[PDB]
RNA sequence: UAACUACUGCGAAAGCAUUUGCCAAGGACGUUUUCAUUAAUCAAGAACGAAAGUUAGGGGAUCGAAGAUGAUCAGAUACCGUCGUAGUCUUAACCAUAAACUAUGCCGACUAGGGAUCGGGUGCUUGCACUCGGCACCUUACGAGAAAUCAAAGUCUUUGGGUUCU
RNA sequence: AUUCCAGCUCCAAUAGCGUAUAUUAAAGUUGUUGCAGUUAAAAAGCUCGUAGUUGAACUUUGGGCCCGGUUGGCCGGUCGGAU
């Protein structure tokens, strides 16, 4: 939400659920933002460097939150068989 | 990368420990973790699955910067000395036995934790940790059966939790892949000097 | 002197989170009231009703009483506390800590033109409590808050200029319908709008950056 | 206000259930409704079995036991403590004991 | 559901996505023609008829291999029923019903069940007529039931 | 549905069933059936 | 009976938007729904979607990307004047700024913006937010 | 028409339970059979409709309104106890109502886990699974609701699938 | 007697202010937009059925061109208009 003349008149963004891209709203504590740790080769697992998810409460109560990560993980290459589309 | 993936001689203990073993008609649709059902009703909980989960899970344990605001509960009985040894190894803050509501809520109470990280032994036994966690924004992993309840957790390791072996051979296992990222034991494949049988509880 | 006994609390004494949009944007839980009496300096309050409430015991009747209050700054955020006392003076000041405790933000917006700095909501929004419903409908500029006095309040601390709201229900059950409006401006940011719809990248929490304070 | 999902009865599924009498007091009762008892034992009384064992004349040979499926009415089952009030969550229980 | 009941059962067939078909079949287009216009002379309707190309032959559905459904063949042959089959077998089973009634006027679900026949027979005809197949003054009567049908 | 037609050549329905249950209302009735006047002592005047 | 085949696939595509779904099967298939989809794609409301032949209806399986609040019929399919859009707009769209009515015109289906630009009305369809 | 007899079946509902015949009827399932929009809901108008009750023949065991009658009681032509008329059964006609209740119109679609069970079908390794169709039931509540509660009473101020009645 | 009859003082509107009846809004308490019908009032005992209302999908779609238009352009250059 800009104005006429540029500036951003939004008071913040709202974050999104990476499993459904609802609003994660300000009083939503059922939600959850997990970072996984990316590993250099070796596998020590730096300070920093996280592949951050972000998960609605809705999704969670629903128990599709395991399901969820598995597929965005997967996407990301923090899994290699897990996840299945059929 | 290529290396940290099952190792044969990790695949003898989850064969050995019957963590491979799952839960017979019960059987939850949230679960695809699942070779096939035997001759006999039992489940086969597919391994390959269960070693992914685990290091995505270690991995996330080891995100965490400060190593006390991880939590390891358990209510059960199988479970209370694995998290007692997970906490002095991983440096996490255990609760074994009571977990005492309004924990997590209520700054009040003597057991006021506020961990960034929860880990749980079976979700149905620790389903109050598992609902307070959902009141404060903090995420969730789980040793979950094919049997066990699915809600408000983030990642879950299928294993069996009927047996005494499984229980602290998948809690031995994370606390050794929470070491090995991080510089701890430097491995490059060393099997470490603690046993598995370590972890597993005692028994009078 | 404060002493803080809750990371946050740690986090904003030490100044290292300056305002409530770092809080918002990670849905940080917020315990201690003394969090937002820092952060948002300029928040005034104001008591709405008091009501005697009545158990009845072999005695006979063992009245508490029931305050309702609205704080906010008149610049987006507004919040809601109910509690009942003992005694009238003792369940206003634990109200305001309750009502400071809810705070939340208010998508404000435009209702046409993109002119000059929003006035009015973004979206029409609705919130339901017992009965009552509250419907929130963007108003052009110069229309004031078309409310009832108790709504047109809570309105007027969240900072709207002009807006029209349509109620159903018992609207006399005044707990219900500001906690139906509450609901309702809650719900301004829960919506999901086009210019919204850019992927932002996650941005890392303040319990994860600033974590050896804590 | 509704009290029991079943209407206090079992009868979902048909129209008319043909009924019953009462065993103590006659009161006619839709037999799905009926709260029945079966009631098992030996023609003779335990105490009476030593005494009737003596006497006996053969062995015992096989005591034989009285088979009577009684039907109650709700207020004469409630009376008789056949079956009790419960609370509002422990009225759900349908277990025998 | 049904029309006349409660019951919702989705039971039938399913026909194949194959139109252009089949490709173990051999028998020619003009060929099973025959074999159907054989078994009208020999006095049956256009469901019987498909039903023993379907079992003994090995005829799918008549409209893939021949092109046109079974009541084109009959009717370009001139082997047209009077009436159509469906309502013919509708008024087959009223007469039973009804000629049932005059021996049992206590059997009152026959009575019920006899409106819910009648009503088929009458909706039927209405879409005949409208469709022209009957003519346009055709009308179910109870009485001249029995000598139409048989 | 609502339990009242929606259909676009409805009208003719929804105007009689509401013609019929305006009969329901208090004023309606008492304006229609002329009470103030056949009843009522002032006989629908104000002052008498 | 099935009255409105559009009816019932906008009602399934927002039964599966609620519970968080990426995917819908609708059934039957029509021309209408398909150039109602159309309309949802072009302003990025849906992703891809697939008509699958089935020598009948036809199936659709469509792609859900989370952006849609609300689609919905509006029935009976109510004539609308080019007078008579904007109180369309007014209660049926959450803003002025976004959001579409849909209209069936003579010039095709397509949204409100589209048929104040076209200077064309029909009859209302249903809407999109 | 006991026991068998059930959170089992069938029927539009009311209802329907000893055996065997005869007469038609019906759902569900199976179907690479047939017709091709013939349908959904329906003012008007019709069929069927527990019990009681009515008219006239039969029948009249048992129970039993009225009534008789012994107790009880301040009274007790009430409960309790003993008898007993119509009634209770049937044929031909009527009656058209019930808490005729799931106090939930019907048709269609979608939304969530689970195990039982009834009917049909398929696979088998022959008692289990899958499947369609049924009577239900358990958990949760996504949602809904004034709440009780509800897998429909959900998909309703983000307000429109069709239609009758009140 | 914080409420009646008064005095004082104060409030409101004010060259006007009150009362009665009717009517509109308030009334999503007539409901097309837009109500309700398990238990608050209300689903017909049940099914059939004519008018009425309503009623599955399908028939030139896409592609390649070309020509004038209307706004912002891009240099609105003098903060206003020009091609
Ligand atoms: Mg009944
Ligand atoms: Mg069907
Ligand atoms: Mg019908
Ligand atoms: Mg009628
Ligand atoms: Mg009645
Ligand atoms: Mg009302
Ligand atoms: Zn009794």
């Amino acid at each position: 939400m800009e104005n006429d003349k540029g500036q951003l008149v939004e008071l913040y963004v709202p974050r999104k659920c990476s499993a459904t891209n609802r609003i994660i709203k300000a009083d939503d504590h059922a939600s959850v933002q997990i970072n996984v740790a990316k590993v250099d080769e070796e596998g020590r697992a730096i300070p920093g460097e996280y592949v951050t998810y972000a998960l609605s409460g809705y999704v969670r109560s629903r128990g599709e939150s395991d399901d969820s990560l598995n597929r965005l993980a997967q996407n990301d290459g923090l899994l290699k068989n897990v996840w299945s589309y059929s | 990368p290529a290396t940290f993936d099952l190792t044969p001689e990790d695949a003898q203990l989850l064969l050995a420990a019957n963590t491979h073993l799952g839960a017979r008609n019960v059987q939850v649709h949230q679960e695809p973790y699942v070779f096939n059902a035997r001759p006999d009703g039992v489940h086969v909980i597919n391994v390959g699955k269960t070693w992914e989960k685990l290091v995505l899970a270690a991995r996330i344990i080891a995100a965490i910067p400060n190593p006390e605001d991880v939590v390891a509960i358990s209510s059960r009985t199988f479970g209370q000395r694995a998290v007692l040894k997970f906490a002095a190894h991983t440096g996490a803050t255990p609760i074994a036995g009571r977990f005492t509501p309004g924990s997590f809520t209520n700054y009040i109470t003597r057991s006021f934790k506020e961990p960034r990280l929860v880990i749980v032994t079976d979700p149905r036994s620790d389903a109050q940790a598992i609902k307070e966690a959902s009141y404060v924004n903090i995420p969730v992993i789980a040793l979950t059966d094919l049997d066990s309840p699915s809600e408000f957790v983030d990642v879950a390791i299928p294993c069996n939790n009927r047996g005494k072996h499984s229980i602290g051979l998948i809690w031995y296992l994370l606390a050794r892949e929470v070491l090995r990222l991080r510089g701890a034991l430097v491995d490059r494949t060393q099997p470490w000097s603690i046993m598995p049988d370590l972890y597993f509880y005692r028994d009078p | 002197g404060w002493v803080p006994v809750t990371k946050l609390g740690r986090l904003v004494k030490a100044g290292k989170i300056t305002t409530i949009e770092e809080i918002f944007l990670h849905s940080l839980p917020v315990k201690e009231f003394q969090i937002i009496d820092t952060l948002l300096p300029g928040l005034q309050d104001e008591v709405m009703n008091i009501k005697p409430v009545q158990k009845q015991t072999r005695a006979g009747q063992r009245t508490r009483f029931k305050a309702v209050v609205v704080v906010g700054d008149s610049n987006g955020h507004v919040g809601l506390g109910i509690k009942t006392a003992k005694e009238v003076a003792g369940a206003i000041r634990a109200g305001i800590i309750i009502a400071k405790l809810s705070v939340i933000p208010i998508r404000r917006g435009y209702w046409g033109t993109n002119l000059g700095q929003p006035h009015s909501l973004a979206t029409k929004t609705t919130g339901k409590c017992g009965s009552v419903t509250v419907r929130l409908i963007p108003a052009p500029r110069g229309s004031g808050i078309v409310a009832s006095p108790a709504v047109k309040k809570l309105l007027q601390l969240a900072g709207v200029e002009d807006v029209y709201t349509q109620s159903n229900g018992k609207t006399r059950t005044l707990e219900n319908t500001l906690k139906a409006a509450f609901v309702a401006i809650g719900n301004t940011y829960g919506f999901l709008t086009p210019n919204l719809w850019a992927e932002q990248p996650l941005p890392v929490s303040p319990l994860d950056i600033y974590s050896d304070e804590a | 206000p509704k009290k029991r999902a079943s209407n206090g009865r079992n009868k979902k599924g048909r129209g008319h259930v043909k009924p019953v009498r009462c065993v103590n007091c006659s009161k006619s009762i839709p037999k799905d409704k009926a709260i029945k008892r079966m009631a098992i034992r030996n023609i003779v009384e335990a105490a009476a079995v030593r005494d009737l064992s003596e006497a006996s004349v053969y062995p015992e040979y096989a005591l034989p036991k009285t088979y009577n499926k009684l039907h109650y009415c709700v207020s004469c089952a409630i009376h008789a403590r056949i079956v009790r009030v419960r609370s509002r969550e422990d009225r759900k229980n349908r277990a025998p004991p | 559901g049904r029309m006349h009941s409660a019951g919702k059962g989705i039971s039938s067939s399913a026909i194949p996505y194959s139109r252009n078909a089949p490709a173990w079949f051999k028998l020619s287009s003009e060929s099973v023609i025959e074999q159907i216009v054989k078994y009208a002379r020999k006095g049956l309707t256009p469901s019987q008829i498909g039903v023993l190309l379907r079992d003994a032959h090995g005829v799918t559905q008549a409209r893939v291999i021949t092109g046109n459904k079974i009541m084109r063949i009959l009717k370009s042959n001139g082997l047209a029923p009077e009436i159509p089959e469906d309502l013919y077998y509708l008024i087959k089973k009223a007469v039973s019903v009804r000629k049932h009634l005059e021996r049992n006027r206590k059997d009152k679900d026959a009575k019920f069940r006899l409106i819910l026949i009648e009503s088929r027979i009458h909706r039927l005809a209405r879409y005949y007529r409208t469709v022209a197949v009957l003519p346009p003054n055709w009308k179910y009567e109870s009485a001249t039931a029995s000598a139409l049908v048989n | 549905g609502k339990g009242k037609p929606r259909g676009l050549n409805s009208a003719r329905k929804l105007r009689v069933h509401r013609r019929n249950n305006r009969w329901a209302e208090n004023n309606y009735k008492k304006r229609l059936l002329g009470t103030a006047f056949k009843s009522s002592p002032f006989g629908g005047s104000s002052h008498a | 009976t099935r009255s409105s085949v559009l009816a019932d696939a906008l009602n399934a595509i927002n039964n599966a938007e609620k519970t968080g779904k990426r995917q819908v099967l609708i059934r039957p298939s029509s021309k209408v729904i398909i150039k109602f989809l159309q309309v949802m794609q072009k302003h990025g409301y849906i992703g891809e979607f697939e008509y699958i032949d089935d020598h009948r209806s036809g199936k659709i399986v469509v792609q859900l990307n989370g952006r849609l609040n609300k689609c919905g019929v509006i029935s009976p399919r109510f004539n609308v004047k080019i007078g008579d859009i904007e109180k369309w707009t007014a209660n049926l769209l959450p803003a002025r700024q976004f959001g579409y009515v849909i209209l069936t015109t003579s010039a095709g289906i397509m949204d409100h913006e589209e048929a104040r630009r076209k200077h064309v009305s029909g009859k209302i369809l249903g809407f999109v937010y």
